[PDB]
């Protein structure tokens, strides 16, 4: 439901905490994947700028 | 208290030890484990707990 | 339908508390309401005896049992005749207007499926595979060739049996081979390691499981947690010290298997003791895994002694490789064992030609045995030649 | 195939290794 249904920059902030969960899973294959997902929307949606340096 | 930096620690761990590990390998075996325990400069059941999960 | 087999198997066998068949009961007593468990419910007392075998109002009158919700009532009779007109019979008469009006082909096809289902529910094998019968001439692509399979599949966890259910999976993938993801996959795969796990395969069972990936969940046949057990516990049985580093331990999935389900404590605490090399702590584990896991998991009672005395005799075989020797003081006392029991443990292990070591009294020093210049070229080199000598003379000696 | 399926062992079990936990703390 959060893709272009209702906030497009709210993703990264959804794939940074969802990076994040997989990171103390010691799972790689899910947070390169949604960091991934969050790295290519840079170039679609905008971030400020404690969200693109982290 | 960060657990990527003890992630690492043990990582160094096991670096600097595999440094002086190469130092007795170097000349030739079969010597006594009282004397390795000494050149390395750990108890002989550290030494010998390390050594063997290599 | 696995649901309740799952939780009515601890009806079997508990040596630790009641309470763990009292709450597997209330799965029983709930799902029995929704569909009938009948064919199960009374296969409850016929499968194990001596327990809560000897409980039954039925076929043989006699009370034993620590769980008493397994008797017959006045309302299960009742409902056993109000499933079969209502899930059945008012059903049939509409399938039975479509046959004589003769509308569509596949549609009716479709609708001896949907309506087998409903001997799934009442607990009839019988008339369920003649509905697919029927069926399985119209079937053409995998939406009704699948469901031949999910009733098959029920012939395992529900009635319990290892032997029609695999011999059925390969017929039907060799009528129509696609395989569609890897869920309908695991179903000709992950399915057909657990029937290995009843005749002890050994490795042909986990074959299929490690490659098999975590998210599979079929319900009714199998759950989430269901799966998750026979992968990770059986793949750590198998895979030896060399695959456990690169599979187990480590992994993308078998990793956010026991962290969302703490009850595993399997590739965790095993692991990381033999990883370690701490082999103090590594025995209580075993306990743990045997009685919380081994056990109360259904297809995992088929080997009982044969899990735990394997690791046995692999824990010590790690400690072997590590060192030419070994002391008795930090083996018979300082892992937790005993100078009686230790030698209880090694002392089959050696003569079934699984290992070589070295024991000895007055020195108390355990010494390992290697192959040095022997390996495969010593044994299996000369077995080699009498191996291939009888099978190449078997056919020629008939001629024709 | 050899001293493997049927004969099993009849020990191993339970008793034997439950008094195990008991002499950890007796050293």
């Amino acid at each position: 439901e959060f893709k272009k249904l209702d906030d497009k920059p709210s993703l990264v902030d959804v794939h940074l905490l969802e990076s994040k969960v997989y990171h103390k899973l010691r799972n790689l294959a899910k947070s390169k994947a949604s960091l991934t997902a969050a790295r290519t929307a840079a170039n679609s949606i905008y971030c400020p700028t404690q969200t693109v340096a982290e | 208290g960060d657990e990527l930096t003890r992630s690492h620690f043990n990582a160094l761990y096991d670096t600097l030890l595999e440094s002086n590990l190469c130092k007795i390998i170097e000349p030739f075996e079969c010597v006594e484990i009282s004397h390795i325990s000494k050149i390395i400069g750990l108890d002989t059941q550290q030494v010998e707990g390390k050594l063997s999960q290599m | 339908n696995y649901e309740v087999s799952e939780k009515a198997f601890l009806l079997t066998q508990s040596k630790v508390s009641i309470e763990q068949r009292k709450e597997a009961a209330e799965f029983v007593l709930a799902k029995i309401k929704e569909e009938e468990m009948a064919p199960y419910y009374k296969y409850l007392c016929e499968e194990y005896l001596v327990n809560n075998g000897q409980s039954d109002l039925e076929h043989d009158e006699k009370s034993d049992s620590l769980n008493e919700w397994i008797k017959f009532d006045q309302e299960l009779y009742n409902e056993l005749c109000k499933k079969n007109e209502s899930k059945i019979k008012e059903l049939n008469e509409k399938i039975q207007k479509l046959e004589e009006d003769d509308e569509g082909e596949l549609e009716q096809a479709q609708a001896w499926i949907n309506l087998g289902e409903y001997y799934a529910q009442i607990g009839d094998k019988d008339n369920a595979e003649k509905t697919l019968g029927k069926s399985l001439s119209k079937a053409i692509s995998t939406g009704a060739k699948i469901d031949v399979m999910l009733t098959i599949a029920r012939l395992g966890f529900f009635y319990n049996d290892q032997l029609y259910v695999k011999e059925k999976l390969e017929a039907v993938n060799s009528m129509i081979e696609k395989g569609g993801d890897w869920e309908r996959r695991n179903r000709y795969k992950t399915y057909y390691g657990i029937h290995c796990l009843a005749v002890r395969n050994f490795k042909e069972a986990a074959k299929l499981l490690v490659d098999s990936l975590a998210t599979f969940t079929s319900i009714e046949l199998t759950s989430y947690e269901s799966i998750a057990t026979y992968a990770s516990v059986t793949g750590l049985f198998t895979l030896e010290r060399t695959d456990l580093k690169s599979k187990v331990i480590d992994s993308p999935e078998l990793l956010s298997l026991i962290s969302t389900t703490a009850a595993l404590q399997s590739i965790s605490s095993l692991t990381i003791s033999l990883y370690a090399s701490d082999y103090a702590s590594y025995f209580p584990y075993l306990l743990e895994t045997y009685a919380n896991v081994l056990i109360p998991c259904k297809y995992l009672n088929r080997h009982a002694d044969f899990f735990v005395r394997e690791m046995r005799r692999k824990v010590y075989a790690q400690l072997l490789e590590s060192y030419k020797t070994l002391s008795l003081k930090s083996m018979a006392s300082a892992f937790g064992v005993s100078v009686a029991f230790l030698d209880n443990d090694l002392g089959k292990f050696i003569p079934n030609k699984q290992l070589n070591c070295v024991i000895d009294r007055v020195n108390g020093i355990v010494e390992t045995n290697r192959p040095d210049n022997k390996n495969a070229q010593y044994h299996l080199l000369v077995k080699q030649g009498d191996g291939l000598l009888t099978k190449l003379q078997k056919y020629g000696a008939a001629v024709r | 195939e050899n001293w493997d399926d049927v004969e099993v062992d009849d020990d191993f079990t339970n008793e034997l290794k439950a008094e195990l936990d008991r002499y950890k703390r007796e050293n």
